[PDB]
């Protein structure tokens, strides 16, 4: 889906495009150890802020605390979060 | 029969069914002084028997 | 996915959307009740760069031409077999 | 709006009108004062208590919504476009037209586009409204002109406009009362007020399938004037709001449903 938009998307903006994956798999909460009182990034959202990436393109959430330093988009699908039990 | 106060009858009042308490009582201050339930005294106010076991 | 399929967990709590599509994709696995929280998907950059207001014109426009539903519905229709 | 903004004739004597409720002036350009009170005045208060600002309630006079007919805008678009007024608030849509000139903040409520009918039709590719030539004329969808509405089907099936010059041309209870007449068995609009007016009446009027066939998936949100500081706050409070469930109870404390 989202590479699918990612080529509509560049079709119209003159893009040259280089997709990689992440490095660890985690999608990513502010993380802090001992002697370490800031919460220091880890994950895909870690690594965008370190500089190899330019720019996400996945299912990510909108929660606040994100929105505190990355500027996000307009949304393009809502929806919420369910369980599953088998049946 | 009935139910609690959950019902959209009595979040929206209805034509049909009357809710109606007893005038100047304790649950009279108790549906003055709730911020979200002040409707319901609208509701309470327009007729309630200021009256006891009559009612 | 795997792991509470084999009756190692019961229940997972996940996004709706990939869930929504999951279980009518394997077998016999249905989702019960609805959200309890919303927000959806997004682009995220590096701040104050232009691609960031340029791309987020880009996508209302796609979403006024039905390019989004077409593709959803394209690679999300041929389902609940 | 119907639901989300209410206004109301003050006081019996007083002039301070009733408690839960914000003073408004509607002005000419006598300024009478009225209070208003409904969804999103409870939002503008929360808003302004947690970041500390002082405001005052105005409406418009030269349209409901406005468009850009002849370049020039009217409404509170306009309004807000020639800086006499700094924000906006309400039932106002997101889409590209607007979004050229006037920034906007992260959508609160889901909105969409959606079909009243009678207790037929399960999408805008069907034939009855994709070319409504037949034997049968299904007539009068309501589609109140010059809101948010003529510009999505301005390029969404370009044949249906000039068929559409025809309809309920009052208000959204107009398409309502006509409905019940039975002159029409159409209708279209926004999705959240005819999920909310269909939510409370006698016996109960059915909608198409739902909200899974909802056209143009948007939110609404809060206009304001480009280059504004004062956005980036509000965002991130906004986000905070979602997170409380303060959406829940403002929604059910102005939602609810006899029969949806
Ligand atoms: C972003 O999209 C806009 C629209 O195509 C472009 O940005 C500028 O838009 C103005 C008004 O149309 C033009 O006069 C400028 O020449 C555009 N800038 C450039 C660099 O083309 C542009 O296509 C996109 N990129 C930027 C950086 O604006
Ligand atoms: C959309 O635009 C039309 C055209 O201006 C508006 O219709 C006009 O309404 C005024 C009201 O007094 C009449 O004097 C004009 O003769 C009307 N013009 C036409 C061409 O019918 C219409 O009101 C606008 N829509 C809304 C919702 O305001």
């Amino acid at each position: 889906f989202c590479i699918d938009l990612l080529i509509k998307l560049a079709r119209t903006m003159n893009f040259t495009y280089e997709v990689h994956l992440v490095a660890d798999g985690k999608f990513g909460t502010q993380e802090r150890v001992n002697n370490s009182n800031k919460k220091e990034w880890n994950g895909m959202m870690g690594e965008l802020l370190s500089g190899q990436a330019d720019m996400i393109v996945a299912p990510l959430t909108i929660n606040n605390e994100r929105a505190q330093y990355i500027e996000f988009s307009k949304p393009f699908k809502y929806q919420g979060l369910t369980i599953l039990v088998k049946k | 029969r009935i139910t609690g106060i959950n019902d959209p009858r009595l979040r929206n009042p209805s034509d049909k069914f009357i809710y109606a308490t007893v005038k100047q009582s304790s649950v009279d201050i108790y549906f003055r002084r709730q911020v979200e339930l002040s409707t319901m005294y609208r509701h309470m106010e327009k007729h309630n028997y200021e009256s006891a076991a009559e009612a | 996915i795997q792991a509470v399929r084999d009756n190692k967990l019961h229940a997972f709590i996940w996004d709706s959307a990939v869930l929504e599509f999951e279980a009518s994709q394997k077998c016999d696995l249905v989702t019960t009740g609805e959200l309890f929280f919303r927000s959806g998907f997004g682009i995220g950059m590096r701040k104050d760069s232009p691609w960031k207001q340029n791309v987020s014109l880009s996508i209302l426009k796609s979403h006024e031409n039905g390019f989004m539903e077409d593709l959803d519905k394209t690679w999300v229709r041929y389902q609940e077999c | 709006e119907r639901p989300f903004v209410i206004v109301e004739s003050p006081d019996p004597g007083t002039g301070g009108c009733v408690p839960n409720t914000v003073p408004c002036r509607r002005q000419s350009n006598p300024y009478t004062k009225l209070c208003c009170k409904g969804f999103c005045i409870d939002i503008l208060k929360k808003l302004a208590r947690v970041v500390k600002f002082s405001y005052d309630l105005y409406l418009v006079t030269n349209g409901k919504h406005g468009k850009r007919v002849r370049g020039v805008w009217n409404g509170m678009i306009g309004e807000v476009y020639y800086k006499r007024a700094d924000m906006a608030i309400g039932s106002l849509t997101i889409n590209e037209e607007r979004s050229e000139i006037v920034d906007f903040s992260v959508p609160f409520v889901e909105t969409g586009i959606s079909v009243m009918v009678a207790r037929t039709v399960s999408g805008l590719s069907d034939k009855k409204f994709q070319r409504p030539q037949d034997q049968y004329p299904p007539f009068r969808f309501g589609t109140v002109p010059n809101g948010s509405t003529e510009r999505n089907i301005r390029s969404n099936y370009r044949d249906m406009h000039t068929h559409m010059v025809k309809f309920n041309q009052r208000s959204v209870e107009d398409a309502l009362t006509s409905l019940k007449m039975g002159k029409l068995d159409a209708f279209i609009y926004d999705a959240a007020v005819l999920n909310y007016m269909a939510g409370k009446d006698e016996g109960c009027k059915l909608v198409t399938i739902g909200s899974g066939k909802v056209f143009a998936t948007t939110g609404y949100g809060i206009a304001m004037q480009k280059d504004s500081h004062w956005k980036r706050a509000i965002d991130l409070a906004l986000l905070q709001f979602l997170g409380d469930g303060e959406t829940q109870k403002l929604e059910t404390v102005w939602l609810s449903g006899i029969c949806q």
